RNA sequence: CGUAAAGCGCACGCAGGCGGUUUGUUAAGUCAGAUGUGAAAUCCCCGGGCUCAACCUGGGAACUGCAUCUGAUACUGGCAA
RNA sequence: CGCGGGGUGGAGCAGCCUGGUAGCUCGUCGGGCUCAUAACCCGAAGAUCGUCGGUUCAAAUCCGGCCCCCGCAACCA
């Protein structure tokens, strides 16, 4: 139920740095970036509009590590909310328990993220979450276990993330390892290379 | 500034007294993502001298729109031969949910937020023209009011 | 400058047409039938000519090009005596369909045509035969008939002056299509439509084109004067 | 619904459908309010409990309906001139 | 050489990002304008987008090489 295959290679295909490596390098350095994968690679890919609209939901997917029906499910539920469905759906994707683990800086990647809450590292509000898709409400508090506040893996994880723009609506302490999500991140705080219309426009069809 | 938009190139034929004669047409749309809009159809015999030909006729004669914060003034109803086309006003964050080429003119003329629905033959000559022909006979309450002798506070 | 009733009325300009070929778009300058004649109402011609008097003067004065548009057998020396006293340009021979909206090809022929006219001062039509020197003569003949009003007009003008609205409806459409504004005397069996400035009033006595004639042709030289 | 499928060959005419203008009246249609009812669950909204979710659950909304009562009288209907 | 930036009519600048349009200012030629010059106006001429290549219906634009320019770059007794 996860995707278990080459990294960069999603990162080829879309044409753009999915941070699905940790940083420590370059990505340029460590693939081909500029050529697609495969033995047609060199080949400038002329899309459709269907395959913009294709390329931009499977750029977001790879991004947060989430498979079809559960963003499908996203969606319905960004759409029900009250707002805007496109910026809701970034809402929620961002609210997933591996991204706040991750963009507070207990992890390398968001698969070494996936990997500490899984493996019961993590605790919101005190009580130890296993699940990965958790969605964090505003005010909460995320911690690392006293168990594995040792492992090396943070603690090289909490320097990379000091090199990265910090997400202003989280308030993270290194010391103790907590994290509090203050607010829900708007469009604003978000990268704008993503095109979240395409997805609305591309589940409305 | 002006986004520009190829929809359709078309292979067409003559067939002259020693065979076919086959040339191409491009239709092609021009706006400034903010309330201008055009469409340009060339001919030619190879495809790139098409739609060079397209898109400065489409440059040119080119119209303005009273758009509403990236969405319809009110809904609309635009026909041209064969084609009828309805498009109508929504709320921000749901997209262009348009057809195929009510897509590209909406898009390049600004609206952002629109639901169209094409009835009749859906020629994308004839949708164009119908969609512009909409987008041109939609008006806004300060022309209404300044139409009716009243203020836009009097219309709402 | 100024114009009234009686030298209108003296010139012939309340006679029209005969009622079987008029425009019913027209009917609201009519004044009656006399004879089986349509009779213009001059009392929507004086105003009607004023107010074209005074937006012909305002472009003037802002140094627009005035093209004095008129063909007619009946006009076509009066309205080149007027552009060549106004200072203006003028078409008094067949209308090229696209002088204006196909500039581009028709500034191409101008070209030819003044490097034709200063050859022939030159002298470089003896070198070649007798017949290159006839051909060559013939073809700056045509080339003057049909392009010597606006060889230095040098680009779009800014008014057209069209004295028939109906035999010039090609001259009035391109002048719509591009965005300039026409002002055209226009009598009983014209369209008004593509007109800007109408002004009622017979159309074919010379009596007639000479009175707008000058009076335009007065209105812009004092706008250029000022 | 001229030519793509599609105006009965034409007319008269019962039932039916529709009805110029004015006043009065009635209150049937119509509209407004109120009351009773429209089982619970389900759908929707705001919450709560299962580590999350599915799932379960508290309250609300809704159930576009029907019936009765009291009003308005523009329009349609009835009656009268 | 290292890293970064730049090259578009004679000059100075947009256009590049989003692939389809050579624009802006000065200058040059001719005319009007001026007695003439100046000032002003109108035209006309002037770039193949450093070059070599690839991408692709289509390249000033996307990619690479070479050429140069500029900043930074650790070295002078
Ligand atoms: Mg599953
Ligand atoms: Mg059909
Ligand atoms: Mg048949
Ligand atoms: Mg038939
Ligand atoms: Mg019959
Ligand atoms: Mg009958
Ligand atoms: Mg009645
Ligand atoms: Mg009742
Ligand atoms: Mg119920
Ligand atoms: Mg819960
Ligand atoms: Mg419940
Ligand atoms: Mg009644």
């Amino acid at each position: 139920a996860r995707y278990l295959g080459p990294k960069l290679k999603l990162s080829r295909r879309e044409g753009t740095d999915l941070f699905l490596k940790s940083g420590v390098r370059a990505i340029d350095t460590k693939c081909k970036i500029e050529q697609a994968p495969g033995q047609h690679g060199a080949r400038k890919p002329r899309l459709s509009d269907y395959g913009v609209q294709l390329r931009e939901k499977q750029k977001v997917r790879r991004i947060y590590g989430v498979l079809e029906r559960q963003f499908r499910n996203y969606y319905k539920e960004a759409a029900r909310l009250k707002g805007n469905t496109g910026e809701n759906l970034l809402a929620l994707l961002e609210g997933r328990l591996d991204n706040v683990v991750y963009r507070m800086g207990f992890g390398a990647t968001r698969a070494e993220a996936r990997q500490l809450v899984s493996h019961k590292a993590i605790m919101v509000n005190g009580r130890v979450v296993n699940i990965a898709s958790y969605q964090v409400s505003p005010n909460d508090v995320v911690s690392i276990r006293e168990k594995a506040k040792k492992q090396s893996r943070v603690k090289a994880a909490l320097e990379l993330a000091e090199q990265r723009e910090k997400p202003t609506w989280l308030e993270v302490d290194a010391g103790k390892m907590e994290g509090t999500f203050k607010r829900k991140p708007e469009r604003s705080d978000l990268s704008a290379d993503i095109n979240e219309h395409l997805i609305v426009e591309l589940y409305s069809k | 500034e002006l986004q520009e938009k190829l929809i359709a190139v078309n292979r067409v034929s003559k067939t002259v007294k020693g065979g076919r004669i086959f040339s191409f047409t491009a239709l092609t749309v021009v706006g400034d993502g903010n309330g201008r809009v055009g469409f340009g159809y060339g001919k030619a015999r190879e495809v790139p001298a098409a739609i060079q030909k397209a898109m400065e006729k489409a440059r040119r004669n080119m119209i303005n729109v009273a758009l509403n914060n990236g969405t319809l003034q009110h809904p609309v109803k635009g026909v041209h031969t064969g084609s009828r086309v309805f498009m109508q006003p929504a709320s921000e964050g749901t997209g262009i949910i348009a057809g195929g080429a009510m897509r590209a003119v909406l898009e390049v003329a600004g609206v952002h937020n629109v639901l169209a629905k094409a009835y009749g033959s859906t020629n994308p000559i004839n949708v164009v023209r119908a969609t512009i022909d909409g987008l041109e006979n939609m008006n806004s309450p300060e022309m209404v009011a300044a139409k009716r002798g009243k203020s836009v506070e009097e219309i709402l | 400058a100024t114009v009234s009733m009686r030298d209108m009325l003296k010139a012939g300009v309340h006679f029209g047409h005969q009622t079987r070929y008029w425009n019913p778009k027209m009917k609201p300058f009519i004044f009656g039938a006399r004879n089986k004649v349509h009779i213009i109402n001059l009392e929507k011609t004086v105003p009607m000519f004023n107010e074209a008097l005074a937006e012909l003067n305002k472009i003037a004065s802002r140094k627009g090009k005035i093209l004095f548009v008129g063909t007619k057998r009946a006009a076509s020396e009066a309205v080149k005596d007027a552009a060549l006293s106004c200072d203006q340009f003028f078409v008094n021979h067949r209308w090229l369909g696209g002088m204006l909206t196909n500039w581009k090809t028709v500034r191409q022929s101008i070209k030819r045509l003044k490097d034709l006219e200063t050859q022939s001062q030159d002298g470089t039509f003896d070198k070649l035969t007798k017949k290159e020197a006839l051909m060559r003569t013939r073809e700056l003949e045509k080339l003057e008939n049909s392009l010597g009003g606006i060889k230095d007009m040098g680009g779009l003008p800014d008014a057209l002056f069209v004295i028939d609205a109906d035999h010039e409806h090609i001259a009035i459409k391109e002048a719509n299509n591009l965005g300039i504004p026409v002002f055209a005397i226009v009598d009983t069996n014209s369209d008004p439509d593509g007109v800007d400035f109408v002004i009622p009033g017979n159309d074919d006595a010379i009596r007639a084109v000479t009175l707008y004639l000058g009076a335009v042709a007065a209105t812009v030289r004092e706008g250029r004067s000022q």
